[PDB]
C-alpha cells in the first residue's frame, strides 16, 4: 500500500469480532518514525537536528450520514511498555470523539518532556510515547448503508514549536553526474 | 562596527541574519468568513 | 442548543445531539468546607489525576434486552490512580458526572430511561436467606434484569419492580434523563454527593446505582444495523481523601 | 527576536464550548492549544525561532560546478553554463518555492595536481588561473590564444596559487521581477520548442584558462565554484520532491513510495 | 544547642546529642518556578503523603568493618506511595534529608565519616568489561566495600579508591559530618535537588550516593556491648511529578 | 582586581575566648587567622588571586586529537568523534567540576612529509586540506570523492598550506543546561545498556580530507587540534583523580597508593 | 579598544580574563546554625 491511496485510509467496520484490539498504534516521535516521516512537518524537521514544541493531530470521518459511534484515542507519556487494553491507555491523556455534524476532533500532545529540546534522530535518552486509538462504542448504520467507512488523519505543528540546529536533510542521494 | 559600509554598492553588504517576521495566516486562516474557536465551526 | 462540549483532566467528550444536562438536586458538587468538616488530618486532593473521564465496558441492547445496573464506586476501583487512591485511604469524598451514549439511524425505534437512585437496596428471591456480595457488584460487566420472577440466592431482577419493591414507572422522581432514538442518543447526568456522613468509606458502601431500563422496545427492518452497542462514561469530580495507611488487598 | 507564546493555567471545565470540535472540509487549519483541552501550568517560553528563517536557511555555501582542464586542443579550458539544477544538495532546497529574489556571492577553489607519468622530472614556478563571464549574446572563445580572452568590457579575476580562494558578489540579474524555478510553458507561441524552465534561463557562460604558456610536463587543475545567496524573498511555497532526480533539464522522475513499509497497522518497533 | 528536634508529615525525630545541621551548598530545597519550567502540564504535588521520614534497614558496625554505600532514590522505591508514584509518573523532583543514628557508651571509640557524593560513577574491577546494573542496586540491603582488591565483574569496593577512582581522605568536599562515639551519636545532613536538567528520571538516573566509611576503628573491651546497630533515615521533601501514564514494572 | 586581607596588630591576651578550640564533627572549617593565636605586627598585602581563576586556569589550548591521512582505499580520510576524554592532560583538569558551560575556540595545525621509497623525484604545486563537521544524525562520507562533500549546509574550512593556522568559534550547543561530564546512570529505562557518560555526548564527527586528486608519489599529512574554553562557568567541584586513566569510554581504574612511602612516622628527609 | 566587539555573534570575543569574585562561605560554612570564633563550638 506505499504505492497507492490505501494508505492513507484507516479502514472502519462494524461487527462483533476484534472489539478489544488496537485499530492503530505507532510512534510518537515525528522525526524518524515512519508513519509520520514523510509529512511536511516531518520533511521539515530533517533539515534540522534538534526540535520542541508541541504536536496537534486532527481525523476527519469519511462515511455516510446516517453513521454514528465513538472513539477513543489516547497518548501515552514514555517509561512504559504499549498498552495493549483500552483499560490502560484511558490512563493517560486521552479524548472521546463522537461521530456527528462537525465530523473532526483534535488531539494535542503537551510536551512531556524531561529536557528543553529532543533530538531528531533516535537516541533512547530523549524518546516519546504511543499513540493508540480503541472502540468506546461500535459502529451502527440503518439498514440499506455501507457497512465499512475510513478515516483519514492529519498532523500540524503548533505556536511553541521551534528548531535549533541545522543540518542535511538524509532524503536526498546523488549516485552520479546528472 | 557590524553597521559600517566599506563598499559603496548594495549587493556588497552582509547577510541581514537577524530579522524575525512571521505572518502564518496567509496559510492556516484563508477563509474569508471568520471562524471562531470556542464557537461551532457551521 | 444540540452540541456540547465537556473537558476534564486530559479527556474531553463531544456530542452534536442532546439535551441540557441535569444537576442533580439543583447544586453542583464542591469541597468540604472548615465547618463541615469532622476529622482533623490535612486532606489529599488529587486534581488531573483522579478527575477524569473513564470509559467503562460497553453492551449490546438487543431487542429482548431487560436492562442492566451498575453499583458505583466499586465499579471505578482498579482504573487508574482512582481505585489506587482507594485502597490506600480510609476514607474518601467525589462527585461524577455520567455520561450514556447510544446512536442509531433513522429507521431505528426505541428509548431508554437512565436514572440514579441513591441508597437502592437489592432483596433477595429467597425472603428467608441472604445472598452473597458477589451478585450485586462484580466491577467488571453489567448485572442483567429479567422479565419474570426467579430463585435462588439471588437478587429479585423483575423489571416490574425493579428489585426494590417499588413501582418501574415511578422512578422518575430521581434525577433521570431519557434517550429517543429519533431525538437523541446521548444522555448526561452531574450528581453531587449524598450521604448522611460527611465522609465514608468507599469499599463497603454503595452510594448510588445506575439503571438503564428500555420502556420502548428496540425494532427495525432487514438490512439495518442489528448490533448497538451502549457504552457509559464517568468522570469523578473534586475528589478528597483523608486517612493513610497500608493497602487494602480487596 | 521575540520568543514563541507562554502558556496559559487552565482549570476544570464543564460548558458548551467546543474548542475541539472542528470542520477540515472548510480549508482552515485548527488553532487549538494544549490549555484548550488539558489542564495546564504556566510557563514562560524564551525559545525564538531565529535559525527557521529563509535568510538563515539558505545562508550557507553549496557547490554547484566542478570540471577539469589541462596543462601541456579543447582540453585546456573549461565551459560551464550557469544554472542551478546540476547539483542535488542545492536544487532540492531551491525547489521549495516558485519565485524568489537573492543575490549570490560566489567563490572559487583550485587545485592542482601533476599526472603520473614515466619522467616526473621539472622545476615549475607558480601558476596562475583566469576566470572570465561571458555576458549572454557575447563572443566565446574556441581557442586557449584566441583573441576573446581580452577581457575589454567583461569582467575577469586573477588568482595566484596559494593564496585565499577569491570571492564576488552579483546583484539581481533577471529580466523579470523574480526567479521563476518552475514554469508551465512552451517557448515558441505555437504550443512547440522545448518544454520545461530552460526557456526562462538565459544566464551567460563562464571560461576558465591557464595563464602559463606551457610545461615539460602535463598538470592538470580543477575548480569549484560555491554560491550563497544573500538579501533573499521567497514566494509560493511548494511541496519537497520525493523522487530522486534523473537529468538535469528536466523534471522526469520515476514512481517511487511515500514511506517505508512496516508490518502492520498496530505496529510499534 | 546539643538538642534538636525535626518533624515532617506525620513523622517526629528527636535527638539529644548531636551538631549542628548541615545544609548542602547553604540552599534550601524549594519548588520549581515558572520561568525555569520546561514542561507544560500541571504538576501533580503531594505534600503529606510522600514526604516524610522513611526508616531503612539497620547494619552492625563490626570491629572489620570497611563501609557501605547507598544509591538513592531508587533505594527509596516500594517504600510508601513515593515510590508508587515513581511508577506512574515519568519525570520527577524532589529534595532529601538524611539522618543517619549510631550510639555507643562512653566506654567505646570510634569515628564515622557520613558523605553524599553527587553523580558518583563507579569503575569495574575488570577494566575491559561491564558489570550488571544489580551490582550498583539492590534496593534491600547495603553493598559493602573491602580492604583489597578483588576481580570479576564488579565495582572495585577497594576503600582506598572508594571506586571512584579518587583519594578516601579528599571527599571533604563535599557535604559532610562526622560521627564521633566520644561526642555525637547523630547525623544529619539536608541536600538540594542537584541536576543538569530540571526533572530526569528517577529510575534510569542516580541522583547522589550516601557513603559511610569508619576511618577510626571500632574498639572496646571485655563485657561491653559487641552488637552496635546503625540506622538511616531520609525523608522526601517538596516532591513534585510531571507525566502520567501506565505504571512501570521495574 | 582586589588583594587578599592584611594582617591586624595583636597582643598579649589572658580571658575566656578559645578561638583555637573547635568541632570538627559539625562539617564546618575553622576560619582562624594568625594573629588570633600569636603576637603579629601590621602589614599590607597586595597580592591579588587573578590567575587561580576558572576562567583563566581553562584558558589556555591543549591538544585533543591526532590522526594521518594519505594522499596517492580508507586510509585517504580522518574521522573523529568530538570527545574530551582521549588526552589525559585535559581530561584531569575537566574532571574537577561536575556540571560546566563554555565556548570552545578551535584550532588547527597540519603538517605534510614525503615517505620514504626508493623513487621521490617529484614536482607537486602547493596542498589544500578541507574539514568539514557533519551534525548529528547528517550523512557521512564513505569515500573521497563521495557526494557528502559538498557542503550545502555542512560548515567546511580551507586552508591552504603555508599560510596562519586555521581558528573558528562554537557556542553552548548542548541539549541540555550544562555538559555533565559524570553521569551515574543507564540509557535504556530498564537498567540496561551502555553505563557512564558516553550516552549523554551525542556530539557529531568531524572529517578531513585532501583537496588535491592525485601525487605521482605518496604523501602524508597529520592533523592536530587544540581547544581553548572561554566564557565558562562551573558547578560541584571534584576530587583530582589519583589513578591513571586505562580506556576513554569509561572511569575503570586500578588500585593505587595515596602518597609516597616514607621510612618511618618521624623520618625528616 | 579592548572594548570594540568587530563580530556581531557573542561567542565570537575575547575571554573575560579580568573578573575576579569569590565565595567562599558555601564550602568552608555550610552550618545553618551560626558559629562564632570566639564563643565555643558546642
Ligand atoms: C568570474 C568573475 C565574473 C563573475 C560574474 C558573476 C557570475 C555570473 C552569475 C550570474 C547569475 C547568478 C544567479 C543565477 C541563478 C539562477 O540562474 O537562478
Ligand atoms: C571545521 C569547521 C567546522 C567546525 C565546527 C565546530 C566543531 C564541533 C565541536 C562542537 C562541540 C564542542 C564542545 C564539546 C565538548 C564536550 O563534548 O564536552
Amino acid at each position: 500500500k506505499t504505492k497507492s491511496m490505501e494508505a492513507y485510509q484507516i479502514a472502519v467496520g462494524t461487527g462483533n469480532t476484534d472489539k478489544t484490539k488496537p485499530i492503530f498504534s505507532f510512534q510518537m516521535d515525528p522525526g524518524y518514525s515512519s508513519v509520520l516521516k514523510r509529512t511536511l512537518l516531518g520533511e521539515m524537521l530533517n533539515y534540522y537536528a534538534h526540535w520542541s514544541g508541541s504536536v496537534k493531530l486532527t481525523f476527519l470521518f469519511c462515511g455516510s450520514a446516517m453513521a454514528t459511534g465513538k472513539l477513543l484515542i489516547s497518548y501515552s507519556p514514555p517509561g512504559a511498555s504499549v498498552p495493549s487494553s483500552r483499560k490502560d491507555a484511558m490512563l493517560g491523556t486521552h479524548i472521546i470523539w463522537d461521530i456527528g455534524l462537525q465530523s473532526s476532533c483534535v488531539l494535542c500532545v503537551p510536551w512531556i518532556s524531561q529536557s528543553h529540546y529532543r533530538m531528531v534522530q533516535q537516541d533512547p535518552y530523549t524518546s516519546a510515547g504511543y499513540i493508540t486509538c480503541w472502540y468506546q462504542t461500535n459502529i451502527v448504520v440503518p439498514p440499506g448503508a455501507p457497512t465499512s467507512c475510513d478515516v483519514l488523519c492529519f498532523a500540524s505543528a503548533c505556536n511553541d514549536f521551534s528548531v535549533r540546529l541545522l543540518r542535511d536533510t538524509p532524503f536526498m542521494a546523488q549516485p552520479g553526474k546528472l | 562596527y557590524t553597521n559600517i559600509n566599506f563598499y559603496k554598492d548594495a549587493a556588497s553588504s552582509a547577510s541581514n541574519r537577524q530579522e524575525l517576521q512571521q505572518d502564518p495566516g496567509k496559510f492556516t486562516d484563508p477563509v474569508k468568513d471568520l471562524m471562531v474557536k470556542t464557537l461551532p465551526a457551521l | 442548543d444540540r452540541v456540547r462540549s465537556m473537558t476534564l483532566g486530559n479527556s474531553t467528550i463531544t456530542t452534536q445531539e442532546s439535551a441540557n444536562v441535569v444537576v442533580g438536586y439543583g447544586e453542583w458538587p464542591s469541597y468540604l468546607s472548615d465547618k463541615e468538616a469532622t476529622a482533623e488530618d490535612q486532606p489529599t486532593q488529587p486534581d488531573v489525576a483522579t478527575c477524569r473521564f473513564y470509559t467503562l465496558e460497553s453492551v449490546q441492547w438487543e431487542k429482548s434486552s431487560p436492562g442492566w445496573w451498575w453499583k458505583f464506586p466499586e465499579a471505578l476501583k482498579n482504573m487508574g490512580l482512582f481505585g489506587q487512591n482507594m485502597h490506600y485511604h480510609y476514607l474518601g469524598r467525589a462527585g461524577y458526572t455520567i455520561h450514556v451514549q447510544c446512536n442509531a439511524s433513522k429507521f431505528h425505534q426505541g428509548c431508554l430511561l437512565v436514572v440514579c437512585v441513591p441508597e437502592a437496596e437489592m432483596g433477595c428471591a429467597d425472603t428467608s436467606t441472604t445472598f452473597p456480595a458477589t451478585e450485586l457488584t462484580t466491577e467488571e460487566e453489567p448485572h442483567v434484569f429479567t422479565s419474570d420472577s426467579i430463585t435462588g440466592k439471588k437478587v429479585q431482577a423483575a423489571v416490574c419492580n425493579a428489585g426494590m419493591g417499588v413501582g418501574v414507572g415511578n422512578l422518575t422522581i430521581f434525577p433521570h434523563q431519557w434517550i429517543n432514538l429519533r431525538t437523541n442518543n446521548s444522555a448526561t447526568i452531574v450528581m453531587p454527593y449524598i450521604n448522611s456522613v460527611p465522609m465514608d468509606n468507599m469499599f463497603r458502601h454503595y452510594n448510588f446505582t445506575l439503571m438503564i431500563i428500555p420502556f420502548a422496545p428496540l425494532n427495525f427492518n432487514e438490512g439495518a444495523t442489528a448490533y448497538v452497542p451502549v457504552t457509559v462514561t464517568i468522570a469523578p469530580m473534586y475528589a478528597e481523601y483523608n486517612g493513610l495507611r497500608l493497602a487494602s488487598t480487596q | 527576536d521575540r520568543t514563541v507564546a507562554n502558556t496559559q493555567p487552565s482549570g476544570p471545565s464543564n460548558s458548551k464550548e467546543i474548542p475541539a470540535l472542528t470542520a477540515v472540509e472548510t480549508g482552515h487549519t485548527s488553532q487549538v492549544d494544549p490549555s484548550d483541552t488539558l489542564q495546564t501550568r504556566h510557563v514562560v517560553n524564551f525559545h525564538s525561532r531565529s535559525e527557521s528563517t529563509v535568510e538563515n536557511f539558505m545562508g550557507r555555501a553549496a557547490c554547484v560546478f566542478m570540471d577539469q582542464y589541462k596543462l601541456n586542443s579543447t582540453d585546456n579550458f573549461a565551459v560551464w553554463t550557469i544554472n542551478v539544477r546540476e547539483m542535488a544538495q542545492l536544487r532540492r532546497k531551491c525547489e521549495l518555492f516558485t519565485y524568489m529574489r537573492f543575490d549570490i556571492e560566489m567563490t572559487m577553489v583550485i587545485t592542482s595536481c601533476q599526472d603520473q607519468g614515466t619522467q616526473l622530472e621539472q622545476d615549475m614556478p607558480v601558476l596562475t588561473h583566469q576566470i572570465m563571464y561571458v555576458p549572454p549574446g557575447g563572443p566565446i572563445p574556441a581557442k586557449v590564444d584566441s583573441y576573446e580572452w581580452q577581457t575589454s568590457t567583461n569582467p575577469s579575476v586573477f588568482w595566484t596559487e596559494g593564496n585565499a580562494p577569491a570571492r564576488m558578489s552579483i546583484p539581481f540579474i533577471s529580466v523579470g521581477n523574480a526567479y521563476s524555478l518552475f514554469y508551465d510553458g512552451w517557448s515558441h507561441f505555437t504550443q512547440d520548442g522545448t518544454y520545461g524552465y530552460t526557456t526562462l534561463n538565459a544566464m551567460g557562460k563562464l571560461f576558465v584558462r591557464h595563464v602559463n604558456k606551457s610545461s615539460p610536463h602535463q598538470i592538470t587543475s580543477t575548480i569549484r565554484v560555491y554560491f550563497k545567496p544573500k538579501h533573499i524573498k521567497a514566494w509560493v511555497p511548494r511541496p519537497p520532491r520525493l523522487c530522486p532526480y534523473i537529468n538535469k533539464g528536466d523534471v522526469n522522475f520515476v514512481v517511487t513510495e511515500v514511506t517505508d513499509a512496516r508490518k502492520s497497522i498496530t505496529d510499534t518497533p
